[PDB]
DNA sequence: GCGCAATCAGCTGTGACTACCT
DNA sequence: AGGTAGTCACAGCTGATTGCGCT
């Protein structure tokens, strides 16, 4: 997206600064940013708020009202893995990740390439029929880039 | 109160367009209506919430 | 380049004036023109139809408390259910309604395989009171369905349909197995969701041959259901398929006659409330049981009871009506008066039959091949 | 001419009825054409009629159309011919044509082609065929002016000579005066001197066969001429400027009324052109995407006359924007053309055609005769009874139901007089129990509400009381577009509140009700621009008003639009269920109540 | 200036309550003319009142 | 300390009400 | 004895200021 960092990140003379955009019969996603919830406050997952308890109901309760809504798997990222550990762990400790576990399967990412494989082999045959699943891991991981959820995965 | 619900719903409902329609109708057909085309035509010409 | 970008269209150029006064002529012309606007078909598509054993599975969980349609899912679903049951009796005579309701990861026949439309509706109307709980269970609504269409004949086209309105839903097996089953048992499966595309009900569509649809509105909902109103297309000739069923008597009874005896009908027995004790009613060419409506099938030997008119209603489409030859006026030689209606011929065209030549106006030509589907004169 | 009984009766000039009533059509003297729907040949006698006249009445019955010089300019711009439309005029009159049409019609008709106004190299010419009518002009004080220097002869080949571009609206309303009016011919098909563009729109948008009639009748020679194409906000109006913008295939330029019909206009270009984004600017001072160096530019109005400073890169983009040629230049809401700062805005960029669109063409202060030279002929105007007709424009079921003035209201209603009386019958407790009522109903029926209520000051008691959303107008720019754009996808709230902002083309979603209280006062643009919000007995609209007092006349002043497009007003005098249910300002108590703050404004 | 204004004027007419004046005629003494007629003479803005009183 | 969004000043459109010369 | 530039209400726009947020 920015094409002005890349030529001065490392030595480079573009002559093209050029993007394009897909187009077709219909638009194909609706991206959205979401901000404070239900209670009118922002979930912004600041460094000083990462333990708040407002911000893990309302990540819980976007979680759980969304998963009822998209059928057959949601791949969500979490900034780290000692954040997304807490977080589950704020979750199970409240009743909410029952709730949301009666409407998709919960599966985690974690740093074993076996576990990890396997993870996901189960999360892809879970959204193969109408059961669905939860794929929870963080951005900056080796499944982030390792696969492509293609139609009908995520 | 009660006394001045009725109060204003006399004044309201019946100010100008009833205190002769209203008599209009005392002095009506009465009976049945003249066709069932007209009933129709009525019904179909009629807002929703004046048919319920 | 454009279509719209040449010459522009004078439509004002048809009509044209030689003696100062023709133009009324012209018109003529249009208005023979405005009739015959139809195909001389009021349905124009099948033609012809086979016996369907439907079951309609109604999702019983918590995603049927949704408002998107008012009040909730489940009252519209329950009243356009009721609308389809109506019209698909009204245009398949013998064929069999089941209702399979999917709740709490069970699945309950709500009422048996049969041809009675009166008892449907009750047990919709019913069901529309019904406690939503749990999450529905696909594998065991499709299991009971192919369990019971199983033993059917193969002549026989067995069709599940699902309403699925929730999103998940709890396999207690493999679901592809149960699909490969369907597929080779030749049950055709269609699915009309109601918040969003799920790939397991596109997949058993695609595999079955069923069609999976998603709605949109009430409307989108109830024309889908319409579409699948219409009974598939059959073969011209399949199998040996014959099936014994009587044409019972509506026999009343009057005290006039000394042979007037009072009966309890054989299917108000089976109800909760007291059975209707009525003069008389349809009695059974078998067993002369007691009946009340039609068509329902006898419960004592079996025989399935039709009424000869339903089933005689279709038969305009074995036997289409060809159409009428159309000659002008002036080139016919004979009587100027209409065949059908005895009016006098002053249209530039007169219609005549291939078979007895008689000579139709265009009223009447339009009424044989609309809605009568006989020539009075080959009647004759 | 004779005034028997006050009517202009005209037995004695048209006797020419032969035989004997097959034509439907009427001839007046003066001028008017009366039409007889109930005909055969209804079609083609519309289609003739549309194309030569534009429409004054479009009932169900008789349609009454009139002659002007503007719709037989239009006429004898398409290639129908004078001979060609004086024997069809014969041919369907039933009465014969009076001698004092047949000379109008020839007069009207002498004059088209005869003075043309080009655009080359950034200058503005003006070509005559015939040589002697610039020397007929010359004497004229107001051209000699435009000439600079003079223009001795500016001797080419056909005698042509340049104007002033700044000058150009005077000529052009001089000109209609001079018997010799100007025509906006843009042969794009054979140019070579401007950079057309690659504009190609997918071959996926259909359109409606009065899209066709209107686009075909725009292009009649294979030639684009400026003109107005009238069509109600619910029908397709962005495709036929799409479909315009694709078929001239030059640079062009899109102005709307409001900061959002931008964004409108951009999506409707990203849906139905195939246009790559970095071509696509908008020019309205908020992301600024490089508008220097683009095939299509979208921009709105107030920003392109400025009558002060400017922004640094505004200045820069106005300066490059003012030293090309712009193709089909397309104007939004073109009924609000004829302003002050409006009308030099055609003045302050250069463009060959001109193509303005809009849904309500009627205006005060009877300046709409100017917008026919300011930018052509009117070209287009839809019959909105048959389009809904069709299905495809919703058959609204007009209500005009009003409610009697309170006791303690119509005393202080009577007693002043100096502008104070607004808020009187504003806030009729009688009005505000029939609103809520509907209210009431129509979410009952599940039917999304919209209430527009001019007098923002009683709005707020208006909404707070039922709480309710309302949009107040300069409240923000996002809590308006995210209230619009919850309220269509949100079964828990399905009505809002409008004052005066709606009363534009903006992107307010499809609406079944809509409840009008205290509008302007003969805004017949306004009521039509409420009415389009709705369509797009599917839907109705109701109009609520006060008795004995000025809301009265002004609403029925202002339903005269509607009634000429064929709607018909039923009046309500009773509501069915009004004491069913409980309403507020039930008891006098609180009623009388109300007059106190009606009356706190004291804005002295 | 405007943020003064604004609440100068809440407190100005929130005071006035009862803003027309109270128009019963008080009549005084009637007055006999013939006829047995009696006339009433309003005290506050002079109206004329005329009845025969049996 | 810088950067983004909220806020106001000034100008204009729309429609209607009001005080002095042919 | 009968008609139009200021004035008011309610919206729009753009051109600056101007306090608010910080892994
Ligand atoms: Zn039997
Ligand atoms: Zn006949
Ligand atoms: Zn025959």
């Amino acid at each position: 997206s920015p094409l002005d960092i890349y030529p001065k990140i490392l030595d480079f003379h573009p002559v093209t600064m050029a993007t394009f955009t897909m187009t077709l019969a219909r638009v194909c996603l609706c991206p959205m940013i979401i901000g404070r919830g239900n209670d009118q406050v922002a979930i912004s997952s600041k460094f000083e708020t990462r333990e708040d308890i407002a911000v893990i109901r309302n990540y819980g309760n976007l979680l759980l009202e969304m998963s009822a809504v998209v059928p057959d798997g949601i791949v969500a990222f979490f900034t780290s893995y000692q954040y997304m550990e807490s977080t589950v762990a704020s979750w199970y400790e409240q009743g909410i990740l029952e709730n949301i576990q009666r409407n998709k399967l919960l599966f985690i990412e974690t740093q074993d390439g076996a576990e990890t494989s396997v993870a996901l082999e189960k999360y892809q045959e879970a959204c193969e029929n109408g059961r669905g699943a939860i794929l929870l891991s963080v951005a900056r991981g080796k499944v982030s880039e390792g696969i492509d959820f293609v139609h009908h995965y995520g | 109160g009660t006394s001045s619900q009725a109060e204003a719903a006399r004044i309201l409902a019946a100010s100008w367009p009833q205190n002769r329609e209203d008599e209009e109708k005392q002095k009506l057909k009465g009976g049945p209506k003249k066709t069932k085309r007209e009933k129709k035509a009525a019904a179909s010409h009629l807002f929703p919430f004046e048919k319920l | 380049t454009k279509r719209w970008e040449g010459g522009y269209e004078r439509t004002w150029e048809i009509l044209k004036e030689d003696e100062s006064g023709s133009l009324k002529a012209t018109i003529e012309d249009i208005l023979f023109k405005a009739k015959r606007k139809r195909v001389f078909e009021h349905h124009g598509q099948v033609r012809l139809g086979m016996m369907r054993h439907l079951y309609v599975v109604v999702d019983g969980s918590r995603t049927m408390e949704d408002q998107d349609l008012k009040p909730n899912r489940l009252t519209c679903t329950l009243k356009l259910l009721e609308y389809f049951v109506e019209e698909y009796f009204d245009q398949n005579p013998i064929s069999q309604i089941g209702i399979i309701v999917t709740k709490s990861k069970r699945a309950e026949k709500l009422t048996e395989l049969s041809g009675n439309p009166r008892k449907h509706i009750t047990s919709l109307k019913k069901a529309v009171d019904m406690t939503c709980h749990g999450e529905p269970s696909l594998y065991n609504s499709l299991s009971i369905a192919m369990q019971t269409l199983k033993h059917m004949p193969g002549h026989t086209s067995r069709e599940v349909l699902i309403i699925f309105s929730s999103l998940t839903t709890c396999d207690p097996s493999n679901i592809y197995d149960l699909i490969k089953t369907l597929k080779a048992a030749k049950i055709r499966v269609s699915v009309i969701g109601l918040s969003a595309e799920v790939r397991v009900c596109t997949v058993l569509a695609r595999e079955t041959g069923g069609t999976y649809h998603v709605i949109l509105d009430e409307s989108h909902y109830k024309e889908l259901l319409t579409h699948h109103v219409s009974p598939p297309p059959a073969s011209s000739s399949s199998e040996c398929s014959l099936i014994r069923m009587g044409f019972p008597q509506h026999t009343i009874a009057s005290l006039s006659d000394q042979d007037a005896k009072p009966s309890f009908s054989m299917a108000h027995l089976d109800g909760n409330t007291e059975p209707g004790l009525t003069l008389g009613g349809y009695f059974c060419p078998q067993c002369r049981a007691k009946y009340c409506e039609l068509p329902v099938e006898c419960k004592i030997c079996g025989l399935t009871l039709v009424s000869a008119p339903h089933l005689a209603r279709s038969y305009h489409h074995l036997f289409p009506l060809d159409a009428f030859q159309e000659i002008p006026l002036e080139e016919y030689n004979g009587e100027r008066f209409c065949y059908g209606c005895q009016g006098e011929l002053k249209d530039q065209h007169v219609y005549v039959c291939a078979v007895c030549q008689n000579v139709f106006c265009v009223d009447c030509d339009v009424f044989v091949h609309d809605s009568l589907h006989c020539c009075p004169g080959c009647i004759h | 001419k004779v005034d028997e009984y006050g009517a202009k009766d005209y037995r004695l000039q048209m006797p020419l009825k032969d035989d004997h009533t097959s034509r439907p059509l009427w001839v007046a003297p003066d001028g008017h054409i009366f039409l007889e729907a109930f005909s055969p040949v209804y079609k083609y006698a519309q289609d003739f009629l549309v194309a030569i006249a534009e429409p004054v009445c479009r009932p169900t019955h008789v349609h009454e159309y009139k002659l002007t010089a503007y719709s037989l300019y239009a006429a004898v711009s398409v290639g129908l011919q004078t001979s060609d439309i004086t024997e069809y005029l014969r041919k369907l009159s039933k009465t014969g044509v009076p001698d004092g049409i047949m000379q109008f019609i020839k007069l009207c008709t002498v004059s088209y082609g005869k003075v043309k106004l080009v655009l080359k190299h950034n200058r503005y010419f003006v070509e005559s065929c015939h040589p002697d009518v610039i020397q007929h002009l010359l004497q004229d004080p107001v051209i000699r002016e435009c000439r600079l220097r003079n223009s001795e002869g500016e001797a080419t080949e056909t005698v042509s000579f340049e104007v002033k571009q700044e000058m150009i609206e005077e000529l052009q309303k001089r000109c209609i005066h001079l018997e010799y009016p100007l025509l906006a011919e843009y042969d794009f098909r054979n140019d070579s001197v401007n950079p057309d563009i690659n504009i190609d729109l997918k071959p996926t948008a259909v359109l409606r066969p009065y899209q066709e009639k209107s686009l075909r009748k725009m292009f009649g020679n294979g030639r684009a001429r400026s003109g107005v194409i009238v069509l109600p906000c619910g029908a397709g109006k962005s495709l036929v400027g799409v479909t315009a913008a694709c078929t001239v295939r030059k640079r062009c330029l899109v102005l709307g009324n409001s900061a959002v019909s931008v964004e409108q206009w951009k999506a409707q270009f990203k849906m139905w052109s195939t246009i790559d984004d970095s071509q696509i600017c908008r020019f309205t001072s908020d992301a600024k995407d490089k508008p220097i160096g683009c095939s299509v530019a979208i921009s709105t109005y107030s920003m392109l006359g400025h009558t002060t400073k400017r922004s640094w890169e505004a200045e820069r983009v106005m300066e490059w924007l003012k030293t090309q040629e712009w193709g089909l230049m397309i104007l939004d809401e073109v009924h609000t053309i004829p302003a002050k700062m409006f009308r030099r805005v055609l003045t302050i960029v250069q463009a060959h055609c001109k193509l303005g669109l809009t849904a309500t063409l009627v205006r005060e202060d009877d300046k709409i005769v100017d917008l026919n030279f300011l930018i052509g002929p009117k070209l287009y105007e839809a019959n909105w009874m048959e389009l809904q007709n069709n299905g495809y424009i919703a058959k609204v079921q007009c209500a005009e139901v009003w409610c009697p003035m309170s006791p303690e209201f119509y005393r202080e209603y009577v007693a002043i007089k100096t502008k104070k009386r607004i808020l009187l019958y504003t806030m009729n407790p009688n009005k505000f129990r029939a609103c809520q009522f509907l209210i009431k109903f129509h979410e009952r029926r599940n039917d999304k509400i919209i209430v527009f209520a001019d007098n923002v000051f009683a709005l707020k008691e208006y909404a707070i009381r039922l709480n309710k959303p309302y949009i107040y107008g300069p409240t923000s720019q996002g809590e308006r577009m995210q209230i619009l754009q919850n309220f269509k996808h949100n079964p828990k709230i399905n009505t809002i509140f409008i004052s005066k902002v709606g009363d534009t083309s903006f992107d307010l979603p499809e609406a079944n009700v809509l409840i009008q209280i205290s509008s302007h006062g003969g805004s017949r643009r306004q009521e039509a621009q409420r009415l389009g919000r709705v369509l797009r007995y599917n839907a109705f609209f109701y109009s609520l008003v006060s008795q004995d007092t000025q809301e009265m006349a002004y609403s029925t002043k202002r339903q005269r639009f509607l009634v000429d497009q064929g709607y018909s007003f039923k009046v309500i005098t009773k509501l069915a269920g009004m004491e069913e249910e409980d309403l507020a300002f039930s008891t006098k108590e609180e009623q009388q109540q109300l007059l106190q703050k009606v009356l706190a404004a004291t804005d002295l | 200036d405007k943020k003064v204004k604004e609440l100068r004027r809440a407190v100005r007419s929130s005071v006035w309550k009862r803003e027309t004046i109270v128009h019963q005629h008080e009549y005084g003494p009637e007055e006999n003319l013939e006829d047995d007629m009696y006339r009433k003479t309003c005290t506050m803005c002079g109206h004329e009142l005329t009845y025969e009183k049996m």
